[PDB]
Parts: C-alpha cells; structure tokens; sequence
C-alpha cells in the first residue's frame, strides 16, 4: 500500500489539491489536540465515575484503553443505545444525564466545528487562487491589446512615413 | 403531415394532458398489482388482471409514441441528449411483452429492472418544474466539478482496505466458535464491504467489540490503525466534499451576482445614451 | 345587526380578546399539562376530563364568536382555519362522548387514541396563542432567516421522495421471495428505506443477507445508500449555510 | 425502539400512523439541527476571518 501510494504521488493535479489543502494542517492539529483534551477530561471523568466504584461496568469506564475506545464511540453516534442500557443498571441515576451531556458537547462540538472550520478555509483558499488566476488572465489580456494597439501604431507611422517619401 | 403531425401533437395541450394522465395513472397502478395476485377477492380478480392490461396498454401508447418519434427526424434522433435514453428506456419497457409472449419467463427474468427503469423514466418525464432543474443544473455542474476529489477518495478507500486486509487476519482466520462478524474480513470484498461500514460509522463500536474476542495483543498496532482509518477517513472526506459543495455555490452566486452587475452597468450605460440622444434631436 | 354589529364586534372583540381570551387560555393550558404528566393523572383522572370539556366548551364559545364576527376575512388566515378544524373536530368527538349507545368498540380504543391528539394540538394552540407577547426578536430573526429558502428546501425533499419512491420500488422488486417478513407490505418496505436512509442496522442487514443467498443485492443497496446519503446531506448542508449567508452578509 | 413497538396489530393499527408520524418528526428534526450547528458554526468562523 505504501508503494501504491508512491504511485499516486504522481499525478500533478493531486498535487495541486494537495497544495490547495496543505495550510489547514496547522488548524486539523489544533482541532484533534482540542479533542483529545476532551477525551481526557471525560476519561478521568468516567473512570472517577464507574470505575473506582468497582461495582461494575468494567472495560467500559474501567481500564484506560477500553475507557477510551468507549469515549470515542459515545463521541460519535455508534454504540450509545448499547452503552446507556450497559450503564443505567449500575445504580446510578445521574450517569444518563452525564452522558447526554456529554454527547451534546462532544459530538456537536467535534462534528460542527470541523466542517465549518474546513469549510471556510477550502472557499477562502480556493478564492484566492481563482481571483489570481482571473488577474492573470487580465494581466495577458491587457498585454495582448497594448501589442495590438503597438502593431497598429507602427502600421500607422509606417503608412504615414510612406506617404511623406512617395 | 409526419414532422408537422408530431410538431402539432407536441404543441396541443389536450395530447399532453392525457399522456401526463397516463402516465401518472400507470405509476400508481403499477405497484397495486404486485400487493396481491391471488383468490382473496374473486370479484377484482377480472378488474386488477384488466389494469394489468391496461398497463399493457400503456406499453402499446408507448410504440404509438415511439411511431410519432419516428415521425420526426428519424436517423437524426438515434445519438442525441437524453432522448435516446428515454427510447432505450422505453424499448427495455417494450421488452417484457417480447420475453413472455416467446421467453417462458419460468427463469432469470429480469422484468423488474426493465419496470424500475420505465418508472423512473415516468418519474423523470413528469415536467420537471423550475426548481427542480435549476438544483438539477447545480448538482450536474457540481459532479462536472468532481474531477480529481473523486479519485483521491476512491485511491484512498484502495489503499486503506488492502491495507486492513491482511491486519485483523486472525479475526476470520481464527478457531473461535462463537463469532458472528467474521464474515466481515475474509475476503477481499468483504473487506472493501467492512471498510465501507467503517466510512458510513454504523455500529462501529459494535464492531470494535465483535473484533475484541480476538486475543488482545496490546492494542499497539491494528485497533488504532483501523480507528483512525475510520475516523480522519469520514471526517476528511464528508468534509472537503462539503467545503466544495459550498464553494460551488459560491462560485454560481458569484456569477450570478456578477452578471447582474454587468446587466446594471449597461442599463445605466443605455440611459445615459438615451439622454445624449436626446439631447443630440 | 349589519355594518354596526360588526364594528362593534370589532371594538369589543379587540377588548374581550386580549382580557378573556388569554386568561382562560393560560388556565387551559395550565390544567393540560397538568393532565398529560403521566404521574398525576391517577392523582385526579376525574377532576381532569371535566374541566377538558369546560375548556373545550369555552373554545367552542370561542368558535361561536368568531363564526358571529367578520367571516372571511377570518378564514382567510391559514391559523383560524386550523382553529375551525379543531373546533369541529372537538365537537364531533365531543357529541360522540355525549350521545353514548353506539355500536362500535370503545374502552381507550385507537379512536379514543385520535381524540387524545386531537387534544394534544389544541394544546398546541393554546400554546402558539398565548406566545403574543415576548417571542424575542432574536429568535424571531433566527425563524425568519431559517425559512426565508423554502423553495430549496421543498426542492430537495422532493427530489429525496423521488429517489426514495423508487429504491423502495426496485428493492421490493428485487426482493420477491427473499425473507420480505420484515418488508412485506407499503408501509414496511417504506420504513426499511428510511432505516437505509438514516443508517440504522444496514450493516446488520448486509451481515443478515449474507446468510441468505442473495449477494448481489448487498452492493446495489451499498451504492444506493451512500449515493442518497451524500448528495442529499450535501445538498441541504450546503443550501441553509448560504441561506444564512446572504443574511451574514447583509446588516 | 422499532421492534419494542412493533407487532402492535401485525398489519397496521396505530403501528403505521404513530411511526411515520414520529419519524418524519425524527428525520426533519435533526436535519434542521445538524443544519443549524453547522450553520452558526460557519456564522461564527466567518466573523472569526472578518
């Protein structure tokens, strides 16, 4: 697969996307540092919550990796009808709200501000390539009709000078 | 008559009236017939095989249709716009007749693609309104604009699912009884079927968990590879598909916006004229 | 009573509808949330019904003033109109209860079911009349912006009716004899779309179908699925985003 | 939900009207929400370039 992608290194127009696409690096980072700061905070959260009791609902809110993997799926929208009936049995009224909470935070945040943050850096980085490349095309229309006008002022003196000699 | 016939039929708003009519008619009637074909009312069984026939009768008024389309230009019209695709469509509708009158149709019928394509073709021919074809314009214009987006997705759904191949391979290839997803990564397709689960996010915790009765070697390699496939695949991808969704409306805007700028500039330009014609009389 | 009962009519009903009107409202209201609650209605379930029908009976008075008022022009707000279906629907369910006998079934029946929403959007009335005062003009810039681009949106759930109209056709065609016990009518096949449009267990149905013998089906829904689904969330993503747009640009 | 509810008469009953209603409910709720994140996000972001 790797070599395959070595293949589609080729490809110039990939390449030009890949340009066009290559500053909102710095703004992905940021979202995905964002996030998984929330994933830690609501990972100790749940651990604080579920785990210390060990009164169940383990490798859910229980060992770190599991934890995580189950913040991640209620972040999104799979898995979350599964885990609330997992949860509601463990004597704990509060946790539906907390987790409720959580997914109107997390998954609204994380889902929204990405593809607006992704929508205005694409119209803004397209726009200004298009606005260049409009300019120039300007830029070449205005230079061919001062060679248009040059050409037919040289026809002129010429015409004129051809006149006076005759 | 010929050209002038079909000119003529075409310009009569009786003719389109009644084969929109028809045409309606036969959507709706088409999907009654296939609720029930048995003797649970003996008193329609003769009405619904008599609407079937009318259906057959909406073929015929469909080779009459096609006789006034061979009144027109005739040779002309067999590589036009969609059109032709409209004929293909309506000799496919025209086909079954053929295939049960001589084809036995105890086998691989295929009679229901020919009606789903009729449908559709009826669903198409029902004088698409104003803002029907201008988002229709827009989304042909936008998928004119899926040029290279189209291929970076497809080469990047490539390369991922021949990578995850051969990655949760003791997954399928495993001794364990109980397991009810491993059909998801046994073969090729089955993969690209699995990674396309992966990019639509259903159950995806669901199959984290089925995926979990595999011995866990540390996590270290394969479940954070296939969470972050799922993961920057989805976002990247419904994302710059949207970001150029509304960048083409912002271009078609633009142009909009321009062109009606351009139509002002030369209305002013026209009255300031009229005004020095006016004064030049 | 012509021209002179009507613009007294007119005076009086400004009066007697800003004073009455909005009490007797707020009290219905009140003792319909109060009915609803799905705890206290066994702490009562007989003071409740009876004062139901003494504020239908005072909607009804409601009904019978504005019949007595000015007429079209009343009919001609598409809100009274929905007012004058309410009232016949409460007076038809009302004479139902009051005539007794009858020979159909009864005792919390689906038409007791129809009578019971029948109330819910009366209350909904009375939610909607008594919001005219204070609806906050921030919000109301928000429901004004959001609708201004009714067209499109109207344009792109007809194009999903369409589109949806005919997979559910092509996929009961397709699935004649093939376990439809979970599609087998309209309404089914229609609902199992809508579980393929909202991305409900698709996957347990491509691992169900598996089981079966059919495989070829799995694709064609596959690229059904993900063809409606892009182009449609795109389409609408993309469409309110620029309709709050131009309001972006704009003061 | 939909299994939890259904097999109220096996044919229709309320098992047609109740769920078309609710769903329809469902479907236009959350496109007008997600629509509305979405887009006083990208309200937001625009003035955050302005």
């Amino acid at each position: 697969s790797l070599r395959i992608l070595k293949l589609i290194s080729y490809s110039r127009g990939i390449r030009t996307l890949i340009i066009a696409v290559g500053e909102t690096v710095y703004t992905v980072a940021s979202v995905l540092t964002l996030l998984f700061l929330l994933m830690f905070v609501f990972a100790i959260l749940g651990f604080c919550l579920f785990g210390v009791t060990d009164r169940g609902d383990l490798e859910n809110w229980g060992n770190l990796a599991s934890a995580f993997f189950t913040l991640f799926s209620l972040a999104t929208v799979d898995g979350w009808t599964d885990l609330q009936e997992e949860l509601d049995k463990r004597k704990f009224t509060v946790s539906r709200a907390f987790t409720i909470l959580f997914i109107l935070l997390a998954s609204f945040i994380f889902l929204n501000m990405f593809v607006g943050v992704m929508i205005m850096h694409t119209e803004d980085s397209m726009k200004k390539f298009e606005r260049d490349l409009t300019l120039e095309r300007n830029l070449a229309i205005m230079e061919e009709k001062q060679i248009i006008l040059k050409r037919q002022q040289e026809e002129v003196n010429r015409l004129m000078n051809t006149q006076k000699s005759g | 008559p010929l050209s002038l016939w079909a000119g003529w039929v075409l310009d009569s708003s009786v003719f389109s009236k009644f084969i929109i009519s028809l045409i309606f008619l036969n959507t709706f009637v088409l999907m009654v017939e296939i609720e029930l074909m048995e003797s649970t009312n003996t008193a329609l069984w003769p009405v619904k095989l008599a609407l079937e026939v009318a259906d057959w009768f909406i073929l015929l008024s469909f080779i009459v249709e096609i006789l006034l389309m061979w009144l027109a230009s005739f040779s002309l019209f067999w590589k036009d716009a969609w059109n032709v695709f409209d004929f293909f469509v309506t000799l496919l509708s025209l086909l079954p007749e053929l295939v049960v009158l001589l084809g036995v149709p105890a086998h691989s019928v295929w009679l229901q693609l020919l009606r789903v394509c009729r449908v559709l073709r009826s669903l198409k021919l029902f004088a698409r309104f104003r803002q029907i074809k201008v988002i229709l314009l827009a989304l042909v214009r936008a998928l004119k604009s899926m040029t290279f987006l189209l291929m970076l997705l497809l080469i990047f759904f490539y390369i991922f699912a021949v990578t995850g191949v051969y990655f949760f391979r003791e997954y399928s290839r495993s001794t364990i009884e109980g397991l009810e997803y491993n059909m998801f990564f046994s073969d090729l397709l089955n993969s690209l079927v699995t990674v396309f689960i992966l990019f639509t996010l259903d159950h995806w915790y669901a199959v984290l968990q089925d995926i979990w009765k595999v011995p866990e070697s540390s996590r270290v390699f394969s479940s954070i590879y296939v969470i972050l496939w799922l993961l920057l695949g989805s976002i990247i991808f419904r994302n710059i598909i949207v970001a150029m969704m509304v960048t083409n409306f912002q271009n078609i805007r633009s142009e909009l916006s321009e062109e009606m700028s351009h139509l002002e500039v030369q209305y002013k330009a026209d009255m300031f004229k009229q005004q020095i014609i006016q004064r030049r009389q | 009573l012509l021209g002179l009962q009507q613009m007294i009519l007119s005076l009086t009903q400004s009066l007697g509808f800003e004073t009455f009107i909005f009490i007797v409202v707020c009290l219905n209201t009140v003792i319909l949330v109060a009915q609803t609650f799905t705890e206290l209605e066994i702490r009562g379930e007989w003071y409740f019904m009876v004062l139901d029908s003494i504020f239908l009976s005072i909607y009804v008075l409601e009904a019978v003033l504005k019949l007595i008022a000015l007429g079209l022009e009343y009919f001609y707000d598409p809100w009274n109109n929905l007012d004058f279906f309410i009232m016949v629907m409460a007076v038809l369910d009302f004479v139902l209860l009051q005539i007794n006998s009858l020979s159909y079934s009864f005792y919390n029946h689906s038409l007791f079911r129809i009578l019971k929403v029948f109330k819910s959007m009366r209350a909904l009335r009375a939610i909607r009349v008594l919001r005219r005062l204070s609806i906050l003009t921030s919000l109301h810039e928000v429901a004004g912006t959001l609708s201004g681009s009714l067209p499109s949106i109207t344009a792109i759930l007809t194009l999903m009716f369409t589109c949806l109209f005919l997979f559910s056709v092509v996929l009961r065609a397709l699935f004649q004899d093939s376990d439809p016990k979970r599609f087998q009518n309209i309404f089914t096949t229609l609902f199992t779309l809508f579980t393929m449009l909202t991305l409900d267990d698709w996957s347990l149905i491509y691992i169900d179908n598996r089981a079966q013998g059919a495989w070829y089906i799995i694709p064609i829904l596959m690229i059904y699925i993900v063809i409606q689904y892009f182009i449609f969330l795109n389409l609408v993503i993309a469409v309110l985003v620029d309709n709050f747009q131009m309001a972006l640009l704009k003061g | 939900i939909y299994t939890d509810f259904q097999m109220d008469e096996r044919e229709y009953a309320m098992e047609v009207g109740g769920a078309i209603y609710f769903a329809v409910f469902i479907t236009l709720g959350a496109f007008i929400g997600l629509n509305l994140f979405v887009v006083v996000v990208t309200t937001n972001l625009e003035q955050m370039m302005k």
